[PDB]
């Protein structure tokens, strides 16, 4: 069974998430509006779209147990590295298999794959970024699960310029335990099999995608007039060598 | 380096 601290744990990543993911998406009226017909016109509203997503990512991140004993440096590489990548499993919540798209609750926040085209990336980040939230959705990951797996992503010890690696792995391990323990007693057979391998697999996609989102922002970034659309958080996090 | 939002947000 599940120790007190791993329930805690649990409970504490539950309250965070519900915290910082709101599922009316109400906070949507603030962004630039939406234009669908290049000229990139989905690019203003979905700059905004991940930026606010940032901010949220942040707070969820500020909240895992052991994160504060990180330095401030260290809490700032993994934040930087693990963004797009949590920003990609966050929004499994809203992403639905009827049609392969991501269902904000209206017609105007509902994004395809051509919305996102419509921000400057192509089919080779925009195919295996819906073939990802596929293979997520199929596992029906418990909502426990889902904030586990967020904040594993987040700790993660192999992050390009880490200093104090063992503390982010003990912290790391603590989480990662917990997720084993959780699946061994809370996940009943048949869905729980070979669960855990199934979701460790699932963070490595994000890092390829994490590796082409790089690739496909930097090179759209380069372009003055496209950075003029992002946001100063956005280029502070992905980069702004433009 | 220089990551002052960031920096802000995190406390
Ligand atoms: C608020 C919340 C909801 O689930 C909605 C949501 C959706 C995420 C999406 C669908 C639109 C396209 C997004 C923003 C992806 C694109 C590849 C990111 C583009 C960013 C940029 C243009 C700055 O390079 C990442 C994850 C995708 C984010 C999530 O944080």
């Amino acid at each position: 069974k599940l120790s007190e601290e791993q329930q805690h744990i649990i409970a504490i990543l539950l309250d965070a998430h519900h915290k910082t993911y709101d599922p009316t998406y109400a906070d949507f009226r603030d962004f630039r509006p939406p234009v669908r017909m290049s000229p990139l016109s989905m690019l203003p509203h979905l700059a905004d779209l991940v930026s606010y997503s940032i901010q949220k990512v942040i707070g969820f991140a500020k909240m895992i147990p052991g994160f504060r004993d990180l330095t401030s440096d260290d809490q700032i590489v993994l934040l930087k590295s693990s963004a797009i990548e949590v920003i990609m499993l966050r929004s499994n919540q809203s992403f639905t298999m009827d049609d392969m798209s991501w269902d904000c609750g209206s017609q105007d926040y509902k994004y395809d794959v051509t919305d996102v085209s419509k921000a400057g990336h192509t089919l080779e980040l925009i195919e295996p970024l819906i073939k990802f939230q596929v293979g997520l959705k199929k596992l029906n990951l418990h909502e426990e699960e889902h904030v586990l797996l967020m904040a594993i992503c987040i700790v993660s010890p192999d992050r390009p310029g880490v200093q104090d690696a063992k503390l982010v792995e003990a912290i790391q391990d603590r989480l990662s335990n917990t997720l084993q323990t959780y699946i061994r007693c809370r996940h009943p057979p048949p869905g729980s099999h070979q669960l855990y391998a199934k979701m460790i697999q699932k963070l490595a996609d994000l890092r390829s995608l994490n590796e082409e989102h790089s690739k496909q922002y930097r090179s759209l970034s380069f372009q003055p007039e496209n950075s003029m659309k992002l946001t100063p958080l956005v280029l502070e996090v992905f980069g702004n060598e433009i | 380096k220089n990551h002052p939002m960031l920096m802000n947000l995190l406390k």
